[PDB]
DNA sequence: TCGAGAATCCCGGTGCCGAGGCCGCTCAATTGGTCGTAGACAGCTCTAGCACCGCTTAAACGCACGTACGCGCTGTCCCCCGCGTTTTAACCGCCAAGGGGATTACTCCCTAGTCTCCAGGCACGTGTCAGATATATACATCCGA
DNA sequence: TCGGATGTATATATCTGACACGTGCCTGGAGACTAGGGAGTAATCCCCTTGGCGGTTAAAACGCGGGGGACAGCGCGTACGTGCGTTTAAGCGGTGCTAGAGCTGTCTACGACCAATTGAGCGGCCTCGGCACCGGGATTCTCGA
């Protein structure tokens, strides 16, 4: 019996940081792993064809970021673009 | 005798169903009228349950989003009912025909 | 007994306070009247009640008062400070409609220093205009953030208004293993308890220049009013139709001691109520039941609640009730020569039968 | 030898993984070289706008005394704000409900 | 027992589509709105169901999995979240 | 006498011109400083190709033909024949643009 | 710098634009608001476009980013690239 | 030796390009590695399509006496009809112009 | 000094078969260019999908053809269909 | 139901500039073999869909009354259309400068590909607490007098 | 304005099943290395954008008179809401069968990849006829009497 991939340990792991009491019923889990895939798609094909348009053939960050950028609405654009880079930081000093 | 004035039991009801998150349409027909309508296109099809489920909520939906514009188009006529005329010009705007 | 004469004596203080507090409720009562009326940024402003009788309030000469005024702040985010989250540093998450106090902020945190700044301003222009009653300002005092309002009526009363944050938000982390009152009044009420908002209050830590007039500390006012007045694991426990217990009674003792100690000795300044609240929160939950404390014993209840201080003197450990990790008698906070001459006060008094009560 | 391993989820400090990012990316034929910089700039996104979603339906359902989550308080969460509405404007969530909203001219004189 | 089937869509009761009204917030029902909900209802359950059949059969199968339903939505603009994908 | 024509009857043969033509019906300069003037906030010294005006404006003018149809609908069905503001916030409320 | 262009976009250019739409009788009150329409309209189509430029590292919109910046949008145009 | 080639436009019978198709395929990244059959059908499709709206725009064009073909004519072949016009009911043809229509109420009593 | 690939012989051609007298104006020519640009694109993108569904990860002449049934609206499909399926028959035999 | 007038359609002559065909040529498509894997196919296991039976009761069905709402008719008066005269700025044609787009050469560092190994994450099984439910209240709201 | 009726929110007690967590194990992610080509950078060419000047006439702006459509008001009658009593069939719990979904193990044909060869299609020309334009005349549709 094959076994399939989910991200039911990850949602739970960043809700016990907001809420450190309040648990997760089975169909919110549902709803929230579809959110996930969902949003994980749309910014890979917009990258992905935003790439191909200036005829590179990789994708950097910078592309990920403007697919970021032409995607979230307003505020959450900026927000989401500033964790970004500090992550991106702190990994390239290690 | 106790009746209740026209119009106010309406809008308890109104009060409740939109608090609520069942299901609306029994479920027995809407099995019944699927099956039916799939007799076309193909013989001897097998649904699973949970198919018939995502169908019956994904109509609810439409139909649900269908009335709440028709009756902002029945507003603005000056009126407080809905009729025929209301619901083919709320399609016709919203491109569907 | 003294003790019996003794809370005769601090039950008849009430008559002697009860007056101004009255003026201080009537001038505060106009003051929000004023505050709610203009339209500014402190609209919503409200007074916090935290108790007037001798139990809640701190110690005080008796015509001193204090306030609460706290405000409502959407969707704030809390960054740990020291090791021991004895401090706090408050930043904002993402508003969709604009951050109405965009302009308070310095760089990512918000200016506890500008805030009250303004506080102060507004209160000055205000109390202008009390007419009825000479009320002004005192001088501001550097190093303290309260707003101390003169009443003349014509006796001088001091009240200290200090602006208090109030926030909707989760408890936080630290506060995890606080409040341990389990099997005391069971889960459910603590679960009640911890399903309502906790207030921030501005505070200086003593560590250096960098961030002063930028930390705040926590506070849990509320909660402590609650469990004070719902304190029985009997529903009728000292309540019309129960049983009186002396667990207030011994709380009243000890810290009228302390305030008498600290009045004969100023070596003792760094000690304050809180310290004993927190201490005897720890005693009522080792020995939950009501039997413990019959009236009728009430000088023996407090003879076993000075052995526990005086251990918590010898061991230099007292963890915040809220606040696990925190220790309020810690080397940094307190003195250890503070503490070996409380101790030596204490037994003093316990083995004369405590003359400073006379 | 060789030292010990150190999953680059802890090396970026996220929580969500980066390998499994990394394999979707590359077998799902979005290019045809990925660089290195990218997933972990993807998986902080993500990562960021889950934390959004669950701290406000969370917010939304202790308001009435729930210790669980169940798909109205998404709904709720989700249709409440001003950015979070555009960036889902078309999905139905199943079991949400609606918003309670009666118009101003039906309500009785 | 293939029965077909014949005259179900008068299975969509009149205090159904008054429910699903009074869900949108209106407040008087005309006594024409129900065959027209009707007709309406059948073109778009035609309109779904028709691509989730195309694909099952390019899959060489014949069970209408909820799968099938989700793309077949997903592809008009109608994305489903709470049932796989 | 002069000859005048009774109120709403050039408005039907203007129709019938109009919608048989082809040519643009914004004038280009005032158009062009337009569209520097909103870029101007978003970017400084930028430089425009002419087509990226022309395809601007193409745009434009046939998304606000659109919008004239739907409200023009909206007007004749509440039994008028002008057009008011409160028809076209109806007409973009429907078709999801709020 | 550039002020107050919007009103460039005449009375006529609106009644035009109307006629061929198929009506016959505008009010007095539509001008203000359809300014405002398609001020909303440029705001979102220019802004798109010059993210697409900004990522190329260029100076000069082409006709090509505004044709991308539509076509996202749900609104291709055929006639240009 | 090598026989004489053959182009596969001529051995399918078409007239579009297969060879082109087909490194489009392989080279836009669609799929890891393309079938032999599907060029083949692919322009068998598009030349269809193609076929169609010039036929129809081309009728059109020689109703009013024009040898040559305009975008106008383009708009009209392709709002006329019913199927087409569903294929294409987002598309905006540069000066293309709209289709002669007025309302029945506001002609003349 | 580089070169663009358009579609405007193949066009041509195809016009000079069901009009054998008439020409085509350049922007009608940029028209159909574009026109057929897009059409490839929405078919590969569409059978790329599909064909990713269940796993595979090759192109059969089967995913082009459900690829065309979904899209196509209508009568088109049927028609559609046939000529394609002419074809590569026509192709395999020889 | 008629004249008079304004606007539109049709027709013949003139000039020009864009579509259409022709010529090199150069770079992509074709022919011809090779090989390593993805897809085809047979055979088996066992989960999930279909079919049915009896019953308990919640929802649908039908009917009667009547009252509020839709629809039609009139009037009135102010807003928008049609036309004329003056004034403003769009268009057209032509310079003239130079910033930046596009292309070419070359080199180096970043990513693919492999092998090995070892821990994170998935299937499964278990126990208890959060929620569903039933019942008795207290509190908020609507209608007629 | 009140009382009386109806409906709903709140507090308390009881069962039960799903979710939160250990436990075992396995396969894919990380470390360590090498090889090659994509893209980064500098240098140059030249075209397309900006900027300005001066004239010509088309359109915008403004003002006026006036016919007609929007809006408010009133009156009438039919049709949709509310409540009541009867009858239909949906849930529900439980069997029982078996078709087809899903997995595994082998083997064959077919698409990638490489190397050489050559002709289809692209850029750059020249040329003339299809259309834009102009002026006159015939057709027609609207308005007042
Ligand atoms: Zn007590």
């Amino acid at each position: 019996r094959s076994r399939k991939e989910s991200y039911s340990v990850y949602v739970y792991k960043v809700l016990k940081q907001v809420h450190p009491d309040t648990g997760i019923s089975s169909k919110a889990m549902g709803i929230m792993n579809s959110f996930v895939n969902d949003i994980f798609e749309r910014i890979a094909g917009e990258a992905s064809r935003l790439a191909h348009y200036n005829k590179r053939s990789t994708i950097t960050s910078r592309e990920i970021q403007t697919a970021v950028r032409l995607l979230l609405p307003g505020e959450l654009a900026k927000h989401a673009v500033s964790e970004g880079t500090k992550a991106v930081t702190k990994y390239t000093s290690s | 005798p106790h009746r209740y004035r026209p119009g106010t039991v309406a809008l308890r009801e109104i009060r409740r169903y939109q608090k609520s998150t069942e299901l609306l349409i029994r479920k027995l027909p809407f099995q019944r009228l699927v099956r039916e309508i799939a007799q076309d296109f193909k013989t001897d099809l097998r649904f699973q349950s949970s198919a018939v489920m995502a169908l019956q909520e994904a109509s609810e939906a439409y139909l649900v989003g269908l009335f709440e514009d028709t009756n902002l188009c029945a507003i603005h006529a000056k009126r407080v009912t809905i009729m025929p005329k209301d619901i083919q010009l709320a399609r016709r705007i919203r491109g569907e025909r | 007994d003294k003790l019996k004469k003794v809370l005769d004596k601090l039950r008849l203080k009430r008559k002697d306070i009860s007056e101004a507090a009255e003026t201080v409720n009537k001038v505060v009562e106009r003051l929000l009247r004023r505050m709610q009326k203009r339209e500014s940024e402190f609209k919503g402003v409200e007074q916090l009640n935290t108790g007037s009788y001798y139990e809640h309030v701190k110690i005080s000469a008796p015509n001193e008062f204090d306030v609460m005024f706290k405000l409502e702040v959407p969707r704030i985010e809390l960054q740990e400070y020291y090791e021991t989250g004895a401090f706090y540093l408050v930043k904002f998450k993402r508003i969709p409609r604009g951050n109405p106090l965009s302009h308070f902020l310095e760089g990512e945190v918000l200016s506890a220093t500008k805030m009250l700044s303004k506080f102060r301003k507004i209160i000055k222009e205000e109390v202008k205009e009390i007419k009825d009653i000479d009320v002004s300002v005192e001088k501001e005092k550097p190093g303290s953030p309260a707003v101390t309002l003169l009443i003349r009526n014509p006796e001088e009363i001091s009240v200290d208004i200090i602006l208090a944050l109030e926030s909707k938000g989760s408890w936080p982390i630290s506060t995890k293993e606080g409040l341990p009152i389990q099997g005391w009044l069971g889960t459910k009420v603590r679960t009640n308890l911890r399903r309502e908002p906790f207030y921030l209050v501005p505070k200086n830590a003593k560590d250096g220049n960098s961030f002063q007039g930028e930390t705040w500390r926590l506070s849990f006012s509320h909660t402590e009013k609650y469990i004070l007045n719902n304190h029985g694991i009997e529903k009728t426990c000292c309540e019309s139709s129960g049983a009186k217990c002396c667990r207030k009674e011994c709380l009243k003792l000890m810290k009228y001691l302390l305030e008498q100690l600290k009045k004969e000795f100023q070596e003792l300044d760094a000690f304050c109520s809180y310290h004993v609240k927190t201490a005897i929160f720890h005693m009522w939950t080792q020995d939950p039941q009501d039997s413990q404390w019959d009236p009728r014993n009430l000088s023996s209840c407090f003879d076993k609640l000075l052995a526990f201080f005086l251990e918590c003197l010898r061991t230099e450990k007292l963890d915040h009730y809220f606040i696990p990790k925190f220790n309020l008698f810690s080397q940094e906070l307190i003195d250890r020569k503070s503490k070996e001459f409380l101790s030596k006060k204490i037994e003093y008094e316990r083995n004369n039968g405590f003359p400073i009560f006379d | 030898a060789r030292a010990k391993a150190k999953t680059r989820s802890s090396r970026a400090g996220l929580q969500f993984p980066v390998g499994r990012v990394h394999r979707l990316l590359r077998k799902g034929n979005y290019a045809e070289r990925v660089g290195a910089g990218a997933p972990v700039y993807l998986a902080a996104v993500l990562e960021y706008l889950t934390a959004e979603i669950l701290e406000l339906a969370g917010n939304a359902a202790r308001d009435n005394k729930k210790t669980r989550i169940i798909p109205r308080h998404l709904q709720l969460a989700i249709r409440n704000d001003e950015e979070l509405n555009k960036l889902l404007g078309k999905v139905t969530i199943a079991q949400g409900g609606v918003l309670p909203n009666i118009q101003a001219v039906l309500l009785p004189k | 027992h293939r029965k077909v089937l014949r005259d179900n869509i008068q299975g969509i009761t009149k205090p159904a589509i008054r429910r699903l009204a009074r869900r949108g917030g209106v407040k008087r029902i005309s006594g024409l709105i129900y065959e027209e909900t009707r007709g309406v209802l059948k073109v778009f359950l035609e309109n779904v169901i028709r691509d989730a059949v195309t694909y099952t059969e390019h899959a060489k199968r014949k069970t209408v999995t909820a799968m099938d339903v989700v793309y077949a939505l997903k592809r008009q603009g109608r994305t489903l979240y709470g049932f796989g994908g």
